[PDB]
């Protein structure tokens, strides 16, 4: 009978541990707590979200404070073949001699990190050059959160606290977004390459002393007027242009040259404008038009589990897109920068679809009436939804039975001395696209690499300039837009397809059997997250919904981390040109335990030894950290929480029969983790460690070789 | 001069604080 | 009207036999609701057969 | 000294036959770790006839064991009484069995 | 308190009541034909969720539920 | 009534007993009359001895209490085991059996509490209770 | 950058330091 | 030259391989008496080794820059023999077992202990199911046409709603 | 006995008995068989 936890009544009356940490649990959890109202819960939401947006925006506060301060921007824009990007400065009482004298790299003479988050080429493609520029971005983010703070404290309050029917206005929100947030943002971030980030890098300094007067074309806006929109395709950049200085510089705003910039490896500057002014006329047009929709709407869950779903697909595509396309100045060329970026989008791809299907259970638990959904297209999945999952269920079987049976036959052949004998199929109806992309290396020869078809010349209206540049990077093999593929490529991508099959059946059956099955009919009246039913019946352990997405992460890691094994592996080869080494080893599991595991942590496990110690020492320490961690998260999968509390209790008896120490008792009684507890805190761990272990070696090993 | 004061504050002295203030908080009835 | 000997499919959904077919033994003959005793040659999850079912929840295939 | 032990040739198959690798002297095999060859020699076997009937009569002797598992069961199983003697058991397998097992492996 | 509900599917066979390990509940006289009888949960307040109860219902979907609620010091079985 | 006091039996141990859940809040008290002077396997460790008596022994869980009876009826066939809960540091004394006779016995004058006049398989669903006080099986 | 221009950027920070103490609190009340 | 595949007739590191086997083979042959068991091993590894070499150099096999032969299956019927008969192979023979377990069922769960003979399956009806199982392309269309390859969904056992 | 032999395991086990020996002689026959010629 205590105060705390405020949002839960029921857990404010348990008088032991369990209390703290299920009020941490239940806290954000606003769809119960107590006493609540619809109308109180949107408004609650609305003024939530402005405090996540202030955190984002800080982060990059962060990211531009400590970067101005303590980094080496002015340093870097210079000659950034060489200088490594500096995080920030080390602060840390515990270093000793050695480790200082280790950490103070870079150039530096005080400890600080390398960073490889990519910034730096970001920062200098969008228009800055000086140390300063990069001070104003921090000190406007910091207005701007308190802004967005003032903001949801604003519409919580009584003269301000909106209507349930604004919030449930879903058509406006679409037509005012992507009228606003899309097609005004996306048209105006051209404008900023124009006014700005295009000057810069001819050698023109524009800032805000000067934007009003220098005009982004010698003479614009006359022909804007008049239709005359051809005069901005005027002279573009030199093949022996030096980006940021104006020595082989044009004048060009928009283009559409196509390929690569010889130099940065990365995509031209009028080339980025013109796609997102274009994409803008699409979105504001779209923007001005306005059963089921009775049902998205009322329903959180299902909103977010879209929203989810649409920010877990292009997720994966950011990371898909930059590998390929490099969008930012010597990006391709910072190799550990493009090994960390792709890693990081892709796992946070994972968590949203897996995410998405699993805020969709908690809809089909809490919200899914199906009264009022009756004879529509939602419960007609529910119709045939034993054929769904049985279908789902055998895919995957049948891609696990063939995908490893082909990788142990190479293995054993290989074993025996005869590589001969290994199975090697070509991905040929991949080989067949990029073919028909214009990659001339399969020789397929149709389809653009067929000289006279009528997609490479366009006789409609002698559209298809893209081409010459294009043509000219698919076929150079100094970049990665759109890799050679072997036998290596073939299995994984099937494994992939065996992870992406596996990761999705669960997810979906999981929302699918959240209701209810024969095993358990009236799930539903349990809520999504319960224990179980009992040892009864058979048995009932992991039956829960929440159980359900919580052996799928288990999953999704394996799946986007063999994507990432994968991508990384193929890499070294490509970045240190050889890649004969990859092409032959990667058709068989021992060479990814060879060439790609134990090959690749030689530098990174030596970071420290007897008898010295490097500048991966901190990845050498966070890898057996990571290591720990992961294995402490078996723990609690493992052994459950009756051999705990039991357990417990005999230390509960020892301290009240401790003299010197009887005197002082617990407030809380202490008890076990939950059952549900047990596996969220044991996946917790493993999670963590999954990718703390991922991170240290992915970065440390091509840190050390480039 | 400035990191030198400032970790052991936000890292020693902060949490030595807002633990205070969240252990008279959890703590503590109605 | 459902007899004894009487192999009776189940209309009411929360069985695990649920669309399956097995015979009546017999139902009660008093003013009890849900009278019917049917016996399936599958078993449900706690491996048992028979249940006190009704009639508006069986149809009469045979 | 230099000769490393092998045993289980292998059959002339796929190239499992390839873990018939060089051990020393004319003989190719699955380097051992069974420690039977330092064993053995202590013991004094010297030739492989030796051994030949030993798997024999580790043979009979598997059948006589089996047939005493038949006979002390089928046949003539003893009483609850004849088990719970603990004091005749531990003075037979004191004497006898550590005893003379240890005595007749010292002769 | 944990809840503990007995729907009318109850096929007086009196199991449930002699498998909690509590004694949480008890049978009462059936009104609908006044010759069956059906459980009845006098003593909710100690019912610690073991499901000991529901295990012993023969029926094919079982006329006693319990769903786990609010935890006290006695549905949690501390002896402390 | 418990008619404290009562001869507890001839026990001496058990650490693993009555620590200081009991002195402020809630402990226990069977009584029974053992028709013998046997030896019984207790909950906290096992023997103590069982007496003529007025039997009584003091436990820590209601829990506790029964699977001890459930063993004097399985295996002394002890029929008058009589558990209770302490006066001020308890709550309500004489729990079981709450109405004079065993509660596997059908008993008129009880209350059909908890009696739902429906079947699980006509379960709404949490929608037709949703931002609602009434919860999903209530009646 | 300069010894300055630290101290104003903690300066302007005490801004987003009242009302996350404010908003918390509102979204707490 | 589908992917610019050169044939293993004229691939060079293909070749390659045989002369690297067989001198791994000859370090462990000019060792040992060319009389002995070993030397009648190490003649026996050279040559089944090389008929290998001489079955994927003469199949007109697609051989990499490895070395080492790869499998083509767009299926054209220049390069059928890599995938499309020794697949359907499969096909055939998965059906006749597919085709016992689906009718040796049918008959022995119309009897008193159905399931008995599920543990000590009868020897008449799965011997039976051999031979009825070499008629599975041809009989299962008159299931299907008919219907009892399937049923009606109010037949089958399904998960509430 | 052999009622004994027409059990489950046994019929699994002697079964597989054969139709593995048949790819041990046929592997032995007819070695390394990537493709159909
Ligand atoms: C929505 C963002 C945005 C904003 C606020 C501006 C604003 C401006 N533009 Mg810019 N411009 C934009 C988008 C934008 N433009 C885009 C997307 C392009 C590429 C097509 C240009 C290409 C452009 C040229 C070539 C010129 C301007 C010029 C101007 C200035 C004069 C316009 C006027 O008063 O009539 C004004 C500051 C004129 C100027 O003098 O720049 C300072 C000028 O000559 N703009
Ligand atoms: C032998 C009778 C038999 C038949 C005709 C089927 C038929 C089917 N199974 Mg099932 N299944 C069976 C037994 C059978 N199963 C057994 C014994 C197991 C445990 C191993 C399974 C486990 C299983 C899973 C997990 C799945 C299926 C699926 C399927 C369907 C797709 C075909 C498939 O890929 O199978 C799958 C093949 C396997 C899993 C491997 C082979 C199974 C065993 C080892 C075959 C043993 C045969 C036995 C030795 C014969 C006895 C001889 C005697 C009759 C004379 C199809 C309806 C899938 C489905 O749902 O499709 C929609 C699916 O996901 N089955
Ligand atoms: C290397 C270890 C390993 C291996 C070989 C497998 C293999 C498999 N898992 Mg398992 N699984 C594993 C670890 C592993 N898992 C781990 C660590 C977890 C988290 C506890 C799971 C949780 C899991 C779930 C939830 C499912 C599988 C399923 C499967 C089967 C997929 C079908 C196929 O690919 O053929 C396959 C047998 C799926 C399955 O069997 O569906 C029929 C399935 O639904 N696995
Ligand atoms: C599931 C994936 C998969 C596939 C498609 C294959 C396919 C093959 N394996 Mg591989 N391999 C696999 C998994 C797989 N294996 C596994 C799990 C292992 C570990 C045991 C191996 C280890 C291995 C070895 C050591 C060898 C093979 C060989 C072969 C080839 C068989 C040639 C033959 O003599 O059969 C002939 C088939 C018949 C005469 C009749 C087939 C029809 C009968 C009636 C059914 C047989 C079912 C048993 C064939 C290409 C052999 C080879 O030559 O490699 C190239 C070989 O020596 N495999
Ligand atoms: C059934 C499981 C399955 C799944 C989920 C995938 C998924 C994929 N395949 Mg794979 N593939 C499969 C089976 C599968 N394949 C089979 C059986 C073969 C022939 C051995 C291949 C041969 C193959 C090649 C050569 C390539 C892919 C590629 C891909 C990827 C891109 C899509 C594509 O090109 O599809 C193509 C569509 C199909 C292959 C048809 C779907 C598979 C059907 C359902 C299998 C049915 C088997 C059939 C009954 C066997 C009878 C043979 C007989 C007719 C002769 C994608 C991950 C490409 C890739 O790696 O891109 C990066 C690629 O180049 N696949
Ligand atoms: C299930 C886990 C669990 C959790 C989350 C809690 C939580 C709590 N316990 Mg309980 N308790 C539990 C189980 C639990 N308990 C168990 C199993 C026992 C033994 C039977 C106890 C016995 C117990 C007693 C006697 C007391 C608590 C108390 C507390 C409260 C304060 C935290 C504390 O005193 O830790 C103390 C921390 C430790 C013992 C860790 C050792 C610390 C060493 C010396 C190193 C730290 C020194 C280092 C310099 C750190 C400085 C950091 C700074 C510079 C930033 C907190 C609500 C207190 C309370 O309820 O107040 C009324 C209290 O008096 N607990
Ligand atoms: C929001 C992201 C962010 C992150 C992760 C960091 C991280 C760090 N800062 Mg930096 N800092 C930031 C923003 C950030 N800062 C901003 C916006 C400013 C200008 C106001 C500063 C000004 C600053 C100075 C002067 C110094 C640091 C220092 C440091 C380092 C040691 C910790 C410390 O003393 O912080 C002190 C932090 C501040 C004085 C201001 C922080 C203001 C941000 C917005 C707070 C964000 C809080 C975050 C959301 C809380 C989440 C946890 C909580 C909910 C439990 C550490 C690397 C020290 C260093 O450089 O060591 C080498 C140091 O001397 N920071
Ligand atoms: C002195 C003669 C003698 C010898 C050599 C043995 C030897 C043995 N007896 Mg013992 N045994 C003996 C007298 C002897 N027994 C007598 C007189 C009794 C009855 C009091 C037993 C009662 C006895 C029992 C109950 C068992 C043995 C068993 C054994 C075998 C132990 C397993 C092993 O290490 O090999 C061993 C063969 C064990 C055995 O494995 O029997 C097959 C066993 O379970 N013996
Ligand atoms: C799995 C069942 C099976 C089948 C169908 C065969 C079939 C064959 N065996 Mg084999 N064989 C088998 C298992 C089997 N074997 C087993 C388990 C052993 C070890 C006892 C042998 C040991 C063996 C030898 C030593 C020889 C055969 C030979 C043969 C062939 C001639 C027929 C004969 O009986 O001699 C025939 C292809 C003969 C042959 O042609 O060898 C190449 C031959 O000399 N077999
Ligand atoms: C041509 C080709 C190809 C392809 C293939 C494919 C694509 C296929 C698919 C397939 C399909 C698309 C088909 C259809 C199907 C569907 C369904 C619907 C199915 C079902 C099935 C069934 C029904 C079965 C039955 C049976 C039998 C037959 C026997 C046994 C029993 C059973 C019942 C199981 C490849 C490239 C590889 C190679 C080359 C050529
Ligand atoms: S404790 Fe675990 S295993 Fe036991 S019934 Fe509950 S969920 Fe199942």
């Amino acid at each position: 009978g205590t105060k705390f936890p405020k949002a839960s009544q029921a857990l404010a009356q348990d008088p032991t541990t369990r209390r703290i940490w299920y009020g941490i649990a239940t806290a954000n959890d606003f769809e119960t707590n107590d006493g609540i109202t619809e109308e109180n819960l949107y408004q609650k939401i609305f003024a939530s979200h402005f405090g996540h947006l202030a955190i984002i925006f800080l982060w990059t506060s962060g990211n531009l404070f400590h970067v101005a301060w303590q980094g080496n921007f002015e340093q870097w824009v210079k000659d950034p073949l060489n200088t490594r990007p500096i995080a920030h400065a080390i602060s840390d009482p515990h270093f000793g001699q050695r480790a200082i004298e280790a950490f103070s790299q870079a150039g530096a003479s005080s400890p600080v990190n390398i960073s490889y988050s990519g910034v730096y080429q970001w920062w200098y493609t969008q228009g800055m050059r000086t140390n300063e520029e990069l001070y104003n971005g921090a000190i406007f983010l910091l207005i701007l959160s308190a802004l967005s703070l003032f903001a949801g404290w604003l519409h919580l309050q009584p003269k301000f606290r909106p209507n349930l029917s604004w919030f449930k206005n879903a058509e406006s929100r679409l037509n005012h977004h992507l009228g606003g947030l899309f097609g005004t943002s996306s048209l105006a971030w051209t404008g900023h390459i124009v006014h700005v980030a295009i000057p810069e890098s001819r050698g023109q300094h524009v800032g805000w002393d000067n934007f009003l007067q220098v005009a982004p074309h010698p003479a614009g806006l006359q022909p804007f007027f008049t239709g005359n929109w051809g005069v901005y395709t005027e002279n573009p950049d030199t093949a022996n242009h030096v980006f940021g200085s104006s020595d082989g510089a044009g004048t060009a705003i928009l283009t559409f040259l196509g390929g690569f910039h010889p130099q940065t490896q990365s995509l031209w500057l009028t080339d980025i404008a013109h796609h997102h002014l274009a994409i803008a006329v699409l979105f504001i047009v779209a923007g001005h038009m306005y059963g089921l929709y009775d049902t998205v709407n009322n329903s959180l869950h299902f909103q977010l589990g879209l929203a989810l779903a649409a920010l877990g697909v292009i997720t994966s595509l950011v990371a898909q897109h930059m590998y390929s396309i490099p969008p930012y100045a010597y990006l391709a060329r910072d190799f550990t920068t493009q090994a960390a970026l792709y890693t990081h989008h892709q796992y946070i791809a994972g968590f949203l679809m897996v995410g998405a299907f699993a805020h969709g259970a908690i809809f089909l638990v809490r919200d899914y009436d199906a009264e009022q959904n009756k004879n529509n297209v939602l419960a007609r999945i529910i119709d045939h939804k034993e054929a769904i999952i049985s279908h789902l269920s055998w895919v995957s079987l049948f891609l696990g039975f063939h995908t490893l049976g082909l990788y142990v036959h190479n293995d054993v052949v290989q074993a025996f001395g005869t590589p001969e004998k290994q199975i090697l199929i070509e991905p040929v109806f991949a080989q067949w696209i990029q073919s028909v992309h214009g990659k001339s290396l399969y020789g397929f020869e149709v389809l653009l690499n067929n000289a006279d078809s009528i997609t490479r010349v366009a006789p409609g209206s002698a559209q298809p300039i893209w081409l010459p540049g294009w043509l000219d990077a698919i076929n150079s093999g100094n970049n990665s837009l759109f890799l050679t593929i072997g036998p290596g490529d073939f299995l994984v991508h099937h494994a992939i397809a065996l992870g992406l099959h596996t990761t999705t059946l669960i997810l979906v059956k999981g929302a699918l059997d959240a209701r209810g099955s024969k095993l358990m009919p009236d799930k539903k009246d349990f809520g999504y997250s319960f224990p179980c039913d009992g040892p009864g019946r058979g048995g009932t352990c992991d039956i829960s919904a929440w159980d359900a997405f919580y052996l799928a992460v288990f999953w999704m890691l394996n799946t986007i981390g063999w994507t990432t094994f994968y991508w990384h592996w193929k890499h070294l080869g490509v970045w240190q040109g050889n890649v004969a080494q990859f092409n032959e080893s990667s058709t068989y599991l021992m060479g990814w335990f060879r060439d790609y595991l134990w090959l690749n942590s030689s530098q990174l496990i030596n970071g420290y030894n007897p008898f010295g110690m490097n500048n991966l020492s901190v990845w050498a320490w966070m890898f057996l950290f990571g290591h720990l961690i992961w294995a402490t998260g078996f723990m609690f999968l493992i052994s459950w929480r009756g051999y705990w509390q039991e357990l417990i209790e005999t230390l509960v008896w020892a301290h009240e029969r401790t003299p010197l120490a009887n005197l002082v008792r617990w407030k809380d009684k202490p008890v076990a983790l939950s059952i549900v507890q047990a596996r969220l805190v044991g996946l917790a761990h493993f999670a963590v460690g999954y990718i703390v272990t991922y991170a240290a070696f992915l970065i440390a090993s091509t840190a050390s070789k480039f | 001069n400035l990191p030198s004061i400032l970790v052991p504050m936000v890292g020693i002295v902060l949490p030595a604080i807002v633990m205070a203030l969240l252990f008279v908080y959890i703590e503590t009835d109605e | 009207m459902v007899q004894r000997g009487s192999k009776v499919r189940i209309l009411r959904k929360e069985s695990y036999w649920y669309q399956e077919i097995g015979t009546v033994a017999s139902i009660d003959q008093s003013g009890i609701k849900y009278p019917v005793i049917v016996r399936f040659e599958k078993v449900n999850y706690s491996n048992v057969n028979s249940n006190n079912f009704s009639l508006d929840e069986v149809v009469e295939v045979e | 000294t230099t000769i490393k032990p092998s045993a289980q040739v292998v059959w002339p198959i796929v190239g499992q036959e390839i873990l018939n690798g060089d051990v020393g002297g004319g003989f190719q095999g699955i380097q051992i770790t069974s420690g039977l060859f330092q064993m053995w020699r202590a013991s004094g076997i010297t030739t492989e006839l030796q051994l030949y009937v030993t798997a024999i009569g580790a043979l009979v002797m598997a059948a006589l064991m089996l047939f005493a598992g038949w006979f002390h069961y089928h046949k003539a199983a003893p009483k609850l009484e004849w088990f719970q003697n603990a004091e005749s058991m531990m003075n037979h397998h004191l004497g006898g069995l550590f005893g003379l097992g240890s005595l007749s492996w010292a002769g | 308190a944990h809840t503990v509900k007995i729907y009318d599917t109850c096929i007086g066979c009196t199991q449930c009541v002699r498998a909690c390990p509590t004694d949480v509940l008890e049978m009462v006289p059936w009104d609908g034909c006044r010759a069956n009888q059906i459980a009845s949960a006098p003593r909710t307040e100690d019912c610690v969720g073991c499901k000991r109860c529901e295990s012993a219902c023969p029926t094919d979907f079982l006329s006693i539920r319990v769903y786990l609620g609010a935890e006290t010091t006695r549905s949690m079985g501390l002896g402390y | 009534t418990l008619n404290l006091n009562a001869p507890t039996p001839i026990f001496g141990g058990s650490t693993g007993g009555l620590l200081r859940k009991a002195e402020v809040e809630e402990f226990y008290s069977i009584t029974w009359t053992g028709k013998s002077e046997t030896v019984f396997e207790l909950p906290t460790g096992g023997a103590a001895i069982m007496r003529a008596g007025e039997n009584l022994l003091r436990l820590a869980r209601k829990e506790q209490c029964i699977a001890l009876g459930a063993q004097l009826k399985d295996k002394f066939k002890i029929t008058d085991y009589k558990i209770y809960r302490v006066y001020p540091s308890g709550e309500v004394q004489f729990l079981h059996p709450k109405d004079g006779v065993f509660p596997e016995k059908v008993n008129p004058g009880r209350v059909a509490v908890g009696s739902n006049k429906r079947r699980i398989g006509q379960n709404p669903d949490p929608a037709k209770l949703k931002f609602k006080g009434q919860e999903t099986f209530d009646s | 950058l300069a010894d300055g221009q630290i101290f104003t950027a903690l300066a302007v920070a005490l801004v987003p330091g009242i009302l996350a103490l404010r908003l918390a609190l509102e979204l707490y009340k | 030259d589908v992917a610019g595949l050169i044939p293993c007739s004229q691939s060079d590191a293909f070749e390659r391989r045989l002369k690297n086997t067989t001198q791994r083979l000859e370090n462990r042959l000019k060792k040992y008496e060319p009389g002995s068991a070993p030397a009648e091993a190490l003649q026996k590894q050279i040559d089944k080794t090389q008929q290998r070499f001489d079955k994927y150099r003469n199949s007109g096999l697609l051989c990499g820059a490895d070395g080492l032969p790869h499998l083509i299956t767009d299926g054209r019927w220049s390069h059928a023999g890599e995938f499309t008969i020794p697949g359907l192979l499969f096909l055939y023979i998965a059906g006749f077992i597919g085709w016992s377990g689906r009718s040796y069922l049918q008959a022995v769960a119309a009897s008193d202990n159905s399931t008995e003979k599920e543990i000590i399956i009868d020897i008449p009806v799965a011997l039976q199911s051999v031979s009825k199982g070499f008629v599975w392309p041809l009989a299962a269309l008159q299931e299907f046409s008919s219907g009892k390859l399937t049923a009606r969904d109010e037949e089958i056992t399904i998960s509430p709603r | 006995f052999s009622k004994y032999l027409s059990t489950a395991p046994v019929i699994g086990t002697l079964t597989a008995f054969f139709l593995a020996g048949l790819l041990i002689e046929i592997n032995r026959f007819n070695p390394d068989l990537l493709v159909y010629p």
